[PDB]
């Protein structure tokens, strides 16, 4: 149907292939016995044509000509020519891991990004600028069911919102990936799509309220240019009716570290490369600074330019998305001012006093620009560094501080200004998207940081990892846990499977009491305790104890097996990074400050480590009372090559977030389910006459004389209490036949306007 | 094909429809052009598609049905073959048809939807042909019940 694909426009051949090829599939001749995919070295698995079977090994001539032999256990059977690019892989015949590779592939290689898996949705990047986003795609998929439209993001968002409606449910859209998959592309398009459907308007701030976040929390990292350094859930509320009402964004923790340090080849965030751009050059008039980022100490430790960013015209959709977000001239200033501070802490010289290791200013030039921009005394400032206060009404007794206490206070005050700003920026753009209009349910889009392997992994790589790996749980238990327990409960026959997908050990050895971080937080109590005092705890009670703590073979400290791979960690200062103590001498000049931004910014755990886990756990109750919806991003190449696809890479992330097994229980059970009410409403017109009005048979007993009445496979359905349970493609059926009956309807009805019409004309000629 | 349809209407009948067809002649040849046979399919108590009205006349170029002639002879196995193919639509499929445009709730669609509908889905029918449907269907503030429409043209 090239005629229903013109309502998307030039996004059309992106989203489904032609009818001419469609029906070129269709005629394609197969030999059934022939057609193989065979175990590869190189390349994994190839598409091979078996020449000889004998003995047990199977000789055949792949695509490329080359003569292969396997034993028969290394050989799969291929799908038929119409399931060439199928948007649904529960659909296929035939399911193994050569078969899903090259669907994915194929559709990847006609520029086909999002293909579905059952219940959940999985999708590669393209590394390239695809015409799929624009508002007339947007308009398309609106009301559109799973079944008919192309996959896309937009019909998840879509489907998640008559999900809410029809069970009067909140939702959850969680996207899955590790870094640099595609977690922050996708979630900005299910915003865009709830929005599109001076200060601006709440659809206009939405949008608006990403990019400015972007510039203080994402930084260039290896694996990601616009890598995500803090994790967001946005809520989206809608009204009883379903008109969006309001929106607010939670930030988890924010990796403080990168403000004043980066491994040597990442950057810091994006902002501080925006304002030395020199695009609004009055910034670096205001904030006392230069165009060159190696003067500052903090920010250029690492790399400075990013060949795929235009710090120049990221500097000005910052500003204005503070300005879309309504953010006051004083405030605007401020945000920048602060950001400027930042900086030129981190280049305060501090040298020992003579016959003392008490800390004196090694000039004072710094911290003049430091203080002008804070609205601080500099004296003040210096003199708090150097002499904080022992007790809170007194301020005769102080304490002395060695040149690196002095230095490390400073590091703590930046990041702590930074990081507050960026929580005080959060609940200023929460506040706009507040609109007091009244809410009754609710679309969350969870992005967090994304599963990361560096040369070096710290504190923040555990984390990052380990909340990782607690939404991969999340999945499997929704998935193979959750999803089975539902049939039992809609009185479905079922028999329990055991899928094998749980990784409740590496998560004990994290989180419950007596492991990691609960070792982490005890150290953290002890003054005495050092860094291999802690490693020697986490040794004597993990080593040869758990199977997924190891060490290091050929530096790090020890070794997680995690659900995507086994990273390296370096345990190198975690006590000084779980804990949070600021110079509280300094903290009370902030406090009194005349800037009204900072001074606000000043004005309840033992650890961060244990802030986190709440965090953490909070979100994941929050999650289970919601119907989630899953987005599996998928990197293709280690190198963001647009089309090249390295089959390794791909297998092993289809692998490690169980991709086939998530299609196996789609294919074993039963994926779509539907209200009796809702049934009976939307298909009755398959057969009208199965449910006579004058007959007064509920929603239930409509549905069974309905299904019953119409050319369906009988055994694709199963009535539960209150739905109906349908094998995996059943409701495109229904939906292909609903589609087909309502266009005979029309013209039947105008065939019937048009006999009436000759029949009046044929009244008047008789009389 | 039109000679292997066996007549199944009566001496009465044939020869009433012989009086009707004979009122559509334009000419005094006795014959009507192609174009006006849906007309007479139609008076005849036949609700065909223009679809199955080509069909019948061996699917004639838009130009061959201004142009070309019929005699009632000719005609009679038509109408016989339009009325075995029993236009299958009952009253409650054309009111769950329409039901899909209700957006509201109670038995109503739009003045405005129902015109688009007729005009541009299917087989497209001309703009003053659904001006004719709407005979005083369109209620204050331009609704129609839906469930009365389909009474309506079916009577
Ligand atoms: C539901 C949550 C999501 C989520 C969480 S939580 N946590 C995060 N990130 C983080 C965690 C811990 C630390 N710390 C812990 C203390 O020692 C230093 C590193 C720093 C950053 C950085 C990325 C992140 O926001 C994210 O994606
Ligand atoms: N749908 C997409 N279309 C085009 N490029 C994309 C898409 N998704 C991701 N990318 C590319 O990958 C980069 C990183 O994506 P992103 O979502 O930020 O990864 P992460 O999941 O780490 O946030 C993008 O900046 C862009 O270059
Ligand atoms: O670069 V990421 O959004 O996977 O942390
Ligand atoms: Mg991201």
């Amino acid at each position: 149907k090239d005629a229903d694909m013109a309502i998307f426009g030039e996004a059309a051949p992106y989203l489904r292939k032609s009818e001419k090829e469609r029906i070129e599939a269709q005629n394609k001749p197969f030999d059934a016995k022939s057609s193989v995919f065979v175990a590869d070295p190189k390349e994994s698995f190839v598409k091979a044509t078996v020449q000889s079977r004998e003995g047990g090994k199977v000789t055949a001539k792949t695509e490329a000509g080359a003569t292969v032999t396997v034993k028969e256990d290394q050989v799969f059977p291929m799908n038929p020519p119409k399931y060439d690019k199928i948007e649904d892989m529960a659909m296929m015949t035939h399911l193994h891991e050569p078969a899903v590779l090259y669907n994915l592939k194929e559709r990847y290689a006609a520029w086909m990004i999002y293909t579905y898996s059952g219940l959940f949705c999985v999708t590669v990047n393209p590394y390239k600028w695809l015409p799929v986003y624009n508002a007339e795609v947007v308009t398309a998929y609106r009301g559109k069911k799973r079944q008919e439209a192309p996959p896309h993001i937009f019909s998840i968002s879509d489907n998640a919102y008559q999900f809410m409606l029809t069970d009067r449910e909140n939702q959850s859209i969680l996207i899955t990936g590790e870094s640099g998959a595609g977690k922050t592309v996708n979630t900005k398009r299910v915003i865009q799509y709830f929005a599109t459907i001076m200060q601006g308007t709440l659809e206009d701030q939405i949008i608006s309220a990403n990019p400015l976040l972007e510039a203080f929390a994402n930084a260039k990292t290896v694996r990601n240019d616009n890598s995500s350094r803090f994790g967001k859930f946005i809520r989206i509320h809608f009204g009883t009716t379903g008109k969006l009402a309001s929106a607010d964004i939670e930030t988890y923790l924010l990796e403080k570290s990168r403000v004043t340090f980066q491994l040597k080849a990442e950057r810091s965030y994006h902002i501080f490369y925006q304002i030395m751009s020199n695009k609004k050059p009055d910034l670096i008039e205001m904030l006392l600074i230069t165009t060159n980022p190696y003067d500052y100490a903090f920010v250029s430790q690492g790399e400075i330019t990013v060949p795929s960013i235009d710090d120049q015209e990221e500097l000005m959709a910052t500003d204005s998305a503070i300005d879309i977000l309504g953010f006051t001239s004083d405030e605007r200033v401020s945000i920048y001012k602060l950001t400027g501070a930042v900086m030129h802490y981190g280049n305060m010289k501090f040298k020992q006093k003579q016959r003392e290791e008490q800390a004196e200013p090694d000039g004072t030039e710094v911290a003049d620009k430091a203080a002008y921009l804070q609205s601080l005394n500099s004296x003040d400032l210096l003199k708090a560094l150097c002499y904080p206060r022992v007790k809170v009404g007194n301020e005769y007794v102080t304490k002395g501080q060695t040149v690196q206490q002095v230095y490390n206070s400073v590091g703590a005050l930046a990041k702590a200004v930074y990081e507050k700003m960026f929580l005080w920026m959060v609940t200023r753009i929460n506040q706009q998207l507040d609109t007091k209009q009244p809410r009754q349910y609710f679309i969350g889009v969870l992005d967090i940081a994304g599963f990361e392997i560096f040369d070096f992994n710290s504190l923040e790589q555990l984390c990052i990892n380990f909340t990782n790996e607690k939404l991969q749980q999340f999945f499997n238990h929704h998935m193979f846990v959750l999803e089975q327990e539902e049939y039992k409960k809609e009185g479905i026959e079922w028999t329990f499977i055991d899928f094998g997908m749980d990784l409740a050990a590496c998560i004990e050895l994290i989180e419950k009491p007596m492991g990691i971080f609960s070792i982490l937080e005890e150290e953290c109590m002890f003054p005495k305790a050092t860094d291999t005092s802690f490693k020697n705890k986490l040794y004597e009670q993990h080593l040869g104890k758990s199977n997924n703590f190891q060490k290091p073979k050929p530096e790090a400290h020890f070794s997680l097996v995690h659900y995507a791979g086994t990273v390296d960690y370096n345990i190198t200062g975690w006590l000084d990074k779980n804990k949070d103590p600021l110079n509280e001498t300094v903290v009370g000049l902030y406090q009194k400050s005349a800037m009204k931004t900072l001074a606000f910014l000043f004005t309840s755990f033992q650890t961060v480590s244990a802030l986190f886990r709440e965090n953490l756990n909070k979100l994941m109750t929050n999650l289970r009372s919601t119907h989630p919806h899953f987005v599996r991003c998928i990197i293709p190449n280690e190198t963001k090559t647009p089309g090249a696809m390295e089959h390794e890479l791909v297998l092993h992330q289809l692998r490690c977030n169980g991709v086939l097994e998530g299609i196996r229980i789609c294919r074993k059970g039963f994926p779509s389910r539907i209200l009796y009410a809702d049934f009976k409403q939307r298909y009755k017109v398959l057969n009208a006459s199965a449910i006579p009005e004058g007959q007064f048979i509920d929603s239930k007993k409509a549905s069974e004389k309905l299904l019953g009445s119409i050319d369906v496979d009988h055994t694709q359905y199963k009535f539960g209490h209150t739905k109906v349970f349908f094998k995996a493609g059943l409701l495109g059926l229904l939906e292909e036949m609903r589609d087909d009956k309502l266009a005979q309807l029309i013209t039947r009805t105008q065939a019937m306007c048009r006999g009436f019409l000759a029949r009046v004309e044929y009244k008047k000629m008789v009389e | 094909d039109l000679s292997a349809i066996k007549i199944e209407f009566s001496k009465e009948q044939q020869d009433e429809f012989k009086e009707a067809f004979l009122l559509y002649d334009r000419t005094g040849d006795s014959k009507i052009t192609l174009s006006q046979v849906g007309d007479v399919l139609r008076a005849l108590g036949t609700n065909p598609t223009n679809a199955e009205v080509k069909k019948v006349l061996g699917n004639p170029s838009n130009e061959e049905m201004n142009a070309k002639k019929i005699e009632f002879e000719q005609f009679l196995p038509m109408l016989q073959a339009i009325s075995n193919n029993k236009d299958q639509g009952t009253y409650e499929d054309f009111v769950e048809g329409l039901r899909v445009f209700d957006k509201e709730g109670n038995g109503t669609v739009m003045g405005a939807e129902l015109r688009h509908v007729l005009a541009t889905l299917g087989e497209k029918m001309k703009e003053e042909e659904v001006e004719a449907l709407m005979a005083g269907q369109e209620d204050s503030n331009g609704c129609i019940n839906y469930e009365a429409f389909v009474k309506h043209i079916m009577s």
